[PDB]
């Protein structure tokens, strides 16, 4: 079967271990355990193809091995937390990352906007649109804690996949 | 200040964890392999040993983890 292989970035403490195991055990982590290393797999069939994805959660703080895996990934979940402007704007320095290893303008991505179940919004939808707009990506809000937008973000990667 | 252990999980994934002052090797895989839906007491782990390329050794679930700092495990299935 086809084997998409997605990693997930972002600033730390956004949600990408909660929004990946959210989608892998349907359960949320509430406790903060920062990652170092982690990779997923998971059997799913999207849109009545059996898929194998395999997930590469990626340490927001520091650590070099980034070049490592952004070269391996097919596509890149760029995930950002509402309630946290600096993590928005670390964004764009991902987006330069994943440019330079890949060393293309069309590297399929999906704008993640975590925690949307909370009222400390400090990172407007339209915004983030732009962002996404100007990388010619979608953006999707999500929270990993209601497991809103979680399914679909991880499958319009896939889609994302599909179209490149 | 790293103290880690390099995990190889079954179904090709791969976990790194973080030990703290009296931890087993249980409690410390224990999410893990939780979230991935695995049971401890379902799957052996072992050490692969250095200067070599297959060397495995099995280990005790109740062994401290602190002794297998910088050291990389495999987890498989019975
Ligand atoms: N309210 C709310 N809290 C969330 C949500 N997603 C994650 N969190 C919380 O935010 C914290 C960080 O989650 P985590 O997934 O570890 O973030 P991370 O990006 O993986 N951190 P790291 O980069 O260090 O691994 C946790 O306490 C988690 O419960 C969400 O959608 N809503
Ligand atoms: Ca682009
Ligand atoms: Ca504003
Ligand atoms: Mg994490």
């Amino acid at each position: 079967m086809t084997e998409y292989k997605l990693v997930v970035v972002g600033a730390g403490g956004v949600g990408k271990s909660a929004l990946t195991i959210q989608l892998i055990q349907n359960h949320f982590v509430d406790e903060y355990d920062p990652t170092i290393e982690d990779s997923y797999r998971k059997q799913v069939v999207i849109d009545g193809e059996t898929c194998l994805l395999d997930i590469l959660d990626t340490a927001g703080q520091e650590e070099a091995m980034r070049d490592q895996y952004m070269r391996t990934g097919e596509g890149f979940l760029c995930v950002f937390a509402i309630n946290n402007t600096k993590s928005f704007e670390d964004i764009h320095q991902y987006r330069e990352q994943i440019k330079r290893v890949k060393d293309s303008d069309d590297v399929p991505m999906v704008l993640v906007g975590n925690k949307c179940d909370l009222a400390a919004r400090t990172v407007e939808s339209r915004q983030a649109q732009d962002l996404a707009r100007s990388y010619g990506i979608p953006y999707i809000e999500t929270s990993a804690k209601t497991r809103q937008g979680v399914e679909d973000a991880f499958y319009t990667l896939v889609r994302e996949i599909r179209q490149h | 200040t790293s103290n880690t252990i390099r995990v190889f999980l079954p179904n090709k994934q791969r976990t790194v964890v973080n030990v703290r002052n009296g931890m087993s090797l249980h409690d410390c895989l224990m999410k893990a392999l939780k979230v991935r839906g695995l049971q401890p007491e379902c799957c052996a782990v072992f050490r692969l040993l250095h200067e070599h390329k297959g060397k495995k050794a099995r280990l005790d679930w109740n062994t401290d983890a602190a002794s297998l700092i910088g050291e990389e495990l495999q987890v498989d299935f019975l």
